[PDB]
Parts: C-alpha cells; structure tokens; sequence
C-alpha cells in the first residue's frame, strides 16, 4: 500500500537513483514479466 | 473608441531638452535602460492627461510609436539592439492599498507591490516566448493580513533574469482579462485571469518624539517584561528572544533559537503574537502552508505545467523575518536539504543539471516537541532518538521549560482566566512598534579598528575557565553567536559599550545548554562567574585570527 507507481519514485531518491535512470527501469518493468506491476499499471490506465 | 484620435496624434507630434538628455542614456555600451517620466509630457500638454481615463490601453501602443519618432529620425542604430524599446511610465499618484484591488476596476493603470513566492526559472508558439511568475496581492499588515487571492504575472521578455524570488518589488500596469483559454483549445489560467505586465522593481514624524523616549532606561528594562504579558513566561526566555527581535567581510552566522515546552501552553500561540510587531508576516499553519510549505508530493500534472523549484520558508521571507511552527509536521527529507541551507544562508545544487540561487536573511524561530521523556533515561538525549546524532547537536541554544510545580505561577495565571471574559464582554505598544523599524533601517554602524580588541579580551577570559581542569572542550562557535547579541545592547542602552552586567545574564543563557546535558553539580561554578614551527602558527592564530601574519595593511605596505 502507498507504494504504487505514483509515489515509489520518492523511494528511488533514497537509493541514489535519479528520476531519469528509473525511466530505463520503470518503463521496462512490463517487459520483465512482473506479475504485480502489470495488474497495477494496465487496469488503471483506462478502466479506472 | 473614436476615429479622430489619429488626427490628434498627428497634430501632437509637432523642458524637452531633458527628453533629449534622457533618451541618449543608452549608447554603445548597451545599457538597455530608459527612464520615462509621464509628468513632463502631461505638464507641457494637458491633452495627454485627459487620455489616462479614456484610452489607456491604446496609449501604451501610442507611447511606443511616438518614442520611435525621436529614435527613428536620429538613431536607426537602436533597431538592431534587442529589437525593442522599453517604456517605463513612472508612478501615477492615486495610491490605494486596498481600494483598487478589485475585479471591477479593470482597464486601469494600477500601482501596488507584492512578494514573489515561486517561479519556474529551472527551465532552459506565441506563448512560448515568455514565462510565468507568481505574485501576491495583500501586503503584510495587521488589517491586510487576511489571506488574499494570488496574482499571476507574466514578464514580457523584459525583466527576465533581472529579478529573483522573494524580491519586494512594486507592480504597476493595467489589468486586461486576456484569458485565452475560454476557447477550450489550451490549458487554464488562475482565478485572476489577467495578463499583468511588470513595469517597476523596488529595492532588494513621531519617531523624533519616540527617540526622546529611547533615552529612558526605565522603559529599557521592561522591554523583556512587556513582550509576553499573557503568561508572564520566564525572564530568561524572553531576554534571549528580545535580543533576536532586534536582529543586530565573510560575515556569516546562525541564530538557532529553539524552545522545549508543550503545545497546550500558549507558547505555541506565543509565536503568533510576534507577527503584530513584525513588519512581514509568514503563515505556517503546518501542512498546506504558503505555496509549497515544506511538503513534497507528486500527482498527475495539468495540461501545461513544469517542475517547481522548492521554496523553503527561508526563501519566502527574504530580508524579512520567517517564523517556523509545528516542528513535527515537517518532512524528514526537506530537513536535510535546508539544514545546510540554513547554515550557509543559500541553496546549493550539485546535480550539474539545474543551477539557481536564493537568499535567506531571516531569523529561524521554531519550537520542538520532546519525544517521550526529556531526560528520564541515563543515556544522552541524542542517542535515544532514531534520528541522526550530529544534526541534533547543530543548535547553539536549547531553551527548555524549567520547573513544573510553581504555585506562585498558578496564582497570577488564574486571574488572567477571568480577564478573558472581561475583554470579550460588551463595553461602550504601538509607539514601540515603530521604534524597531527606524533603528534597524536607518542606523547602519561601520567597523572601528580600535574597539574590536577590548571586546575580544573578555572572550579569552571565558576560555581560561575551561582550561584549568580540562582539555579544550569548548568551541569558539558558541562565542561567535555572542558577538551579535552584544551589538543589540547598544540599540537598547544607547551607550555604545557593553557592561559586565549584561554579559553575566548572557552567560546564564549560554550555560543553560550545559545544565541540560551535565549533572546539576556544575551549579557551583556560578560563584566564580560573579568573581570574574607547528606550535608557533597556533600562537599567532589566537591573537589575530588571520592565517597570514603579514596582513596588516599590505595595500599601502608594498607600493608606499
């Protein structure tokens, strides 16, 4: 909870990762085959 | 409007030497400046004065063309220099602090001021040629203190890079409601849908009878007995606060004033009473403060906005006074960011992508809330907290409430409770308010070479107290705060010197920190307070506090 895609960017700050570096990661997590990410990312994109 | 105005312009183009002298101010050096006074044109020709209430909007367009007549005939060269001529219409009497701030009053040139709060300077197609800056409408005053509607200003590529956030400037212009978003093919503009252009930039009597009252020392003693009459407080606490109230070459320094009480006590509200005396007022409220109040969030962006520069409360009170309340409601991450900024009085970015600078000239006043017990455990205060140790020990003075069972205190506060109803029942120091403004703005002392030695002699006397039984456990930084405090004394007594009586009370405030950390047995040293090569470079360091020993007027030593 509260660790969704809109706020996990703040967590990346503590890991010394800029917002530009996570773009190479965040946009490619769907290609990674993560089960949790796809359910959160695709269902809320248009269906709400 | 009419059609006959073109003929009147044609006739009106047919003393003025100042116009010739003023227009030539810009030259090959490329000053890019032109001071414009309205009155000379209106004094010579009264017809121009009549155009103010009828056609002000066209007049600006008309004013630019008529200026070119002098420029085009004499100097075509200015056409290739920025390809623009700046008109700077001067002030236009009237002056309404609250009467003109209305939406019904459009199509009028209006003079007012404001404080810049946030901007988008971090960025490297008609709308793309210009950018956006945020301006406030109600200035700081007891009556004007009510929260206003923020104005949105647009610079017409003219004052860009010349102004910084937190600059108390004067805003002047005409209010046209050019909201282009009604066609629903663009983004949206704020409530004051008005393209407000910036035309001016400001600086970045009973006082004589008041000065008579300054000589009195009877009123000089109650200055710490009159600031907080609600609760009668504690004499030690108010004395230190009063010193910061005055606010009196690598000239750096920090004033870390912290309080340790409880929110139920009106000390939480005591910081609110100060703004009445203060000339600039800052709203804390905790969460949801002014603009970005030390809270960071990310959401889904509107049609068109860019990233926002984080403006700390320090920046929002540039060259003013900034108040911090509700310490536990701050975000942890911002605390680390502003911690260095507070010490360095500026904001430094090491990301190599965004570069900017903001000023910080206010006194940091905040109160902390103790986590659980104060000093119940046998360990240190900093080592029983999940926070990092060194940042906690950055504060110079730690003011905490002393004693909790004071029957005498209960008696006096009890009667005040009844006074609450007395004031509120139906019934058929403002002189001192203007004292502080005059002294801190009109009195600017300079540096005297023969008076630094005598003050510095006593500072060494403080050092030798810890040099008897010990090994250099005291740092000069604690003293470094003391020098500014003795400066405020001269504003108080108007004697230009400092007496040992003032220092002794200042000593107790300094020692108060040691009391909270060290066992109560140190109270015996108060009797003495009443009574009172590698090595070679160390010796010279204390005497002159300069790395070079040959720094005594080297400018005149070598040439002459």
């Amino acid at each position: 909870s509260q660790v969704s895609e809109h706020s996990i960017i703040k967590d990346f700050t503590k890991q010394k990762y800029p917002e530009h570096a996570i773009h190479k990661v965040l946009q490619l997590m769907l290609r990674r085959g993560e089960i949790q990410h796809r359910m959160q990312r695709k269902v809320l994109y248009r269906l709400k | 409007p009419r059609l006959e105005i073109h003929h009147r312009f044609k006739n009106f183009l047919r003393g003025h030497n100042v116009f010739k002298e003023r227009i030539s101010d810009m030259c090959k050096e490329n000053r890019e400046s032109l001071v414009v006074n309205y009155e000379d044109l209106a004094a010579r020709e009264h017809v121009l004065a009549y155009f103010l209430p009828e056609a002000p909007a066209e007049l600006l367009q008309i004013f630019d063309e008529a200026a070119l007549e002098v420029v085009l005939a004499m100097y075509p060269k200015y056409d290739r220099i920025t390809n623009h001529i700046h008109v700077r219409i001067s002030h236009l009497p009237l002056v309404e602090e609250l009467r003109s701030l209305r939406q019904l009053h459009l199509n009028q040139l209006i003079r007012t001021s404001g404080v810049v709060t946030s901007c988008t300077g971090v960025l490297p197609t008609i709308y793309q040629n210009y950018q956006r800056i945020r301006i406030q409408e109600s200035p700081g005053k007891v009556a004007a203190g009510r929260l206003p509607r923020s104005k949105d200003a647009i610079l017409l590529a003219d004052l860009v890079d010349s102004c910084k956030p937190g600059d108390e400037i004067e805003l002047t212009g005409i209010y046209h409601n050019n909201y282009d978003g009604s066609l629903n093919t663009a983004n949206g503009f704020p409530v004051f849908a008005t393209v407000i252009l910036a035309n001016h930039v400001a600086k970045k009597e009973d006082v004589k009878m008041i000065t008579s009252l300054s000589k009195d020392q009877q009123i000089g003693e109650k200055i710490f007995a009159s600031i907080a009459p609600s609760i009668y407080g504690h004499e030690d606490i108010k004395r230190g606060l009063a010193l910061a109230l005055f606010g009196g070459h690598k000239v750096r320094g920090d004033i870390n004033v912290l309080l340790c009480g409880d929110p139920g006590t009106a000390k939480s509200q005591f910081l609110k009473y100060i703004e009445k005396v203060s000339s600039r007022a800052i709203f804390t409220t905790g969460q949801g403060a002014s603009a970005v109040g030390l809270t960071a969030y990310v959401q889904r962006h509107p049609v068109s906005r860019e990233w926002t520069l984080e403006a700390g409360a320090l920046v929002l009170a540039d060259r003013g006074v900034c108040l911090i309340d509700e310490f536990d409601k701050m975000n942890d991450q911002d605390r680390t960011s502003i911690h260095e900024a507070m010490e360095q009085q500026s904001i430094s970015i090491s990301k190599a992508g965004i570069v900017t600078s903001l000023q910080a000239r206010c006194t940091v006043i905040a109160a902390a809330n103790p986590i659980g017990g104060r000093y119940d455990p046998s360990l240190t205060f900093s080592e029983n907290v999940d926070l990092t140790e060194p940042i906690i020990s950055r504060f110079d003075i730690l003011c905490v409430v002393r004693d909790t069972v004071d029957p005498v205190q209960d008696e006096m506060l009890a009667r005040f409770v009844v006074g609450s109803h007395v004031r509120h029942h139906p019934s058929n120091q403002e002189v001192l308010k203007k004292y502080i403004i005059y002294a801190k703005e009109r009195v600017h002392p300079k540096l005297n070479q023969m008076d630094q030695d005598k003050v510095a002699k006593m500072y060494s006397d403080l050092r030798k107290e810890s040099m008897a039984t010990g090994s250099i456990p005291i740092t000069v930084r604690h003293i470094e705060s003391m020098i500014r405090m003795a400066e405020a004394h001269a504003r108080i007594h108007l004697r230009d010197y400092v007496i040992e009586d003032d220092v002794n009370m200042a000593i107790r405030v300094m020692l108060e920190s040691f009391i909270d950390t060290q066992k109560f047995s140190v109270m015996r040293s108060m009797r003495k307070t009443f009574a009172r090569p590698e090595k070679d470079l160390v010796d010279k360091a204390r005497q002159i506090n300069i790395h070079n020993l040959s720094a005594f007027y080297d400018s005149e030593l070598f040439r002459m």
